[PDB]
RNA sequence: ACUCGGUGAAAUUAUAGUACCUGUGAAGAUGCAGGUUACCCGCGACAGGACGGAAAGA
RNA sequence: AACAGUGGUAGGAGAGCGUUCUAAGGGCUGUGAAGCCAGACCGGAAGGACUGGUGGAGCGCUUAGAAGUGAGAAUGCCGGU
RNA sequence: GUGGGUAGGGGUGAAAUGCCAAUCGAACCUGGAGAUAGCUGGUUCUCUCCGAAAUAGCUUUAGGGCUAGCCUCAAGGUAAG
RNA sequence: GAGCUGUAAGCAAGCUUUGAUCCGGAGAUUUCCGAAUGGGGAAACCCACCACUCGUAAUGGAGUGGUAUCCAUAUCUGAAUUCAUAGGAUAUGAGAAGGCAGACCCGGGGAACUGAAACAUCUAAGUACCCGGAGGAAGAGAAAGCAAAUGCGAUUCCCUGAGUAGCGGCGAGCGAAACGGGAUCAGCCCAAACCAAGAGGCUUGCCUCUUGGGGUUGUAGGACACUCUGUACGGAGUUACAAAGGAACGAGGUAGAUGAAGAGGUCUGGAAAGGCCCGCCAUAGGAGGUAACAGCCCUGUAGUCAAAACUUCGUUCUCUCCUGAGUGGAUCCUGAGUACGGCGGAACAAUUCCGUCGGAAUCCGGGAGGACCAUCUCCCAAGGCUAAAUACUCCCUAGUGACCGAUAGUGAACCAGUACCGUGAGGGAAAGGUGAAAAGCACCCCGGAAGGGGAGUGAAAGAGAUCCUGAAACCGUGUGCCUACAAGUAGUCAGAGCCCGUUAACGGGUGAUGGCGUGCCUUUUGUAGAAUGAACCGGCGAGUUACGAUCUCGUGCAAGGUU
């Protein structure tokens, strides 16, 4: 119900109340990758790509079903809707009745 | 990508060979019985 | 009395109601259920079958 | 064979701190009664018991 | 209450304890369920609690119902030692 | 040495066990088949009441079975024992 | 409708909103073996011939098609025989050849153990098994019947009759039918006798050969002769009813679309779906997932829809095809070596099967009602075709369990008919669990490594890769009490000393000394035995279910009770 490049919020976990941006999407899974949320640090040892490595700080994918986009008009999260515009069907916002 | 016992012995191949077993009824009841249990090898 | 539709059609989804007709009545779901609900052609109904 | 370094099984096995003698006793007493002996733990031998197996008369 | 009685194999009769599941009512439990470990508690027996530790997500009480219903012996079967 | 033949109430050509894939006085595999056995071994929680028999008569009887005798539970006769 | 290049890593290189990956319908390609079919063969390979094409000056090489056997239809020729015929050759044949679903049904052949306490038949059992044929179902089917009536009228299946009749060393046992109640429900076509046409033997006639009308029947019908009645505007149909193509509407199947309502606050917590205090939706409170138990977070659910292309059904149009009823009854037909008889075995007055010989009638005619002889009652043999109700599921779709939960449930929850064993037919295992998320341990130290100790991630690292929980046997380290003059089924009762301090209880641990004391199970007249079994621990492991009989108790109703 969101893809890539999304403004979510999310809405249970650690970081229950943030709010990013959709990185990637993970269908096959129903994990996605939100920015500045659930940071993970990955001790890498050195190889080729990295050649000191280190330990790294990067994102790891959340549930889909802990996230959800913000409705354009009020800024609250909503629940998702399908409208065809013209020959083509848009995402909308059920609190407000606007597209993505 | 199999395995082979004995590819010279001409007497196995000739008793429990798969052309034996097609010349008569009573074999190809064996080859029949063979594949319904689901065997990975028929005859020899 | 004789299964009306529009009374069958709500209650199926409160979780505690069961509706049936007059001649479905029988020995569990009248003493499983606490309350019963009938009206007064299912009451003549039953009693003249019984 | 024995000592030292390395490696490392099997048959068997109710539990067991398992002496000897004279009796008693469903077959033959370590384990029942009466007595006599005996500090604790090992190593190497013997073949007496081995209710060991072989046997076999029958 | 007053007497009388209460050894027991085959066997006959009676009263119960536990286990899994199902139905109804009532509940527990992340402030810690089942399981496992320990204890100097309770009942006439089968058995049942209460505390502490470990465990990390399910379980039990009352009344009924149904059984793949309780193990120390089968030169039992499988595993471990 | 190599390549072959004879198949089971058959072969090894009647006279010989010397055997036919650890199998031979009748091979092996699957099925009838969870064959049959009067023979052998085993049959898992608790307490309460009562409590035997190992004797007679038959069975082709063969440690097996049947009828009396001896045990227990219930209902009547009742007070006969 | 936004990511994608399977599992499944990694590591490269790429594709995609001018629309990929993915899902469904229809197509294309489809090496070699295999019925295997050009010939051969130890299945997965060798070796050919013919025609055309590529290539060489030519030989050698390559590509694409065809080339088995049997059967049928022909066409020629045509061994014996001249034709003919065997045959040969030639052609045309989506012919048939094999497989399986370990199921269901037709046909053929066909055991033994067992039981009858023995064995004489019988039973097991027309079972197991083998062979042949198939179909989505299959034989079964419309009376020369039941049977005794106020008669019913094809077949098949269920209830009942009934575990009765009956058959039975009449013993074990085996075992019907009709009536009655239901499911499903339609019956038809030919031959024969007559009419018309052509030919072929016969002399016309005659008489058969064929083709068109004809007609399907038993309280007989048809032919036949004569009447009306028709050939349509009506009826019927591809499911038997002779036979026989398309076209439109509707509902399905094979992808999918849409789809209501809470981030409520607050507490614990790693995380809230949980507690407490509040609201909402509901034709939707099925289900699964999400960091713990969700109606309102996601996928979804109820309800509505949706198909370019294949299919499955219906309805209509179109299409195709098509007379019935009478009066008679002068004269013909109504199913040939059959119906029935002998002859033997088979089967077993006997009974039938098959062969082995015979051998009628035919409407005023026959066949039956256990035999025969007569009365009456029903039927019409020796031609064919028919759906439905029933049987079973290798499979596909949707679901459901007082079914199992990793020694269970399939042999197989895991690369299982695998690994292994056997020459072969064949036999046949073991083996599930990190964490919510790899965040799967950078860095430092000891060590060749393995493995550790820190540091770090994490709620947990005693969750660190056979990584949830983790019992018992078995193996160890530390310690409180006792133990080197003592004879033992190892405990039990009495009992100092020492050491502790509990679910506070006439407490706990260990015990120098004294008394008593021959394991457990099975079996037997009798066991401590030189009867039997057990190395130890853990798991698994035995009086059920169905149908009859009988007895007790409970409930309902009671001379009635029950389907």
């Amino acid at each position: 119900h969101v893809k890539k490049g999304d403004k979510v919020m999310v809405i249970s976990g650690k970081d229950k109340g943030k709010q990013g941006t959709i990185l990637a999407a993970f269908p096959k899974k129903d994990r996605v990758l939100v920015e500045g949320v659930n940071m993970v640090k990955k001790h890498s040892k050195p190889t080729q790509a990295n050649p000191q490595g280190g330990i790294s700080n990067q994102e790891a994918p959340i549930h889909v079903s802990n996230v959800m986009p913000l409705d354009p008009k009020t800024g609250e999260v909503t629940r998702v809707g399908y409208k065809v515009e013209d020959g083509k069907k848009v995402r909308v916002a059920k609190k407000s009745g606007q597209v993505l | 990508m199999k395995r082979t016992f004995q590819p010279n012995n001409r007497k196995r191949s000739k008793v429990h060979g798969f052309r034996s077993r097609m010349s008569s009824k009573n074999g190809r009841l064996v080859l029949a019985r063979r594949r319904r249990k689901g065997r990975k090898v028929l005859s020899a | 009395a004789d299964a009306n539709e529009a009374v069958a059609l709500s209650a199926r989804n409160i979780p505690g109601v069961t509706v049936v007709e007059a001649n479905g009545i029988n020995v569990l779901d009248v003493v499983n259920h606490e309350k019963l609900l009938i009206t007064k052609a299912a009451v003549e109904k039953v009693e003249e079958v019984l």
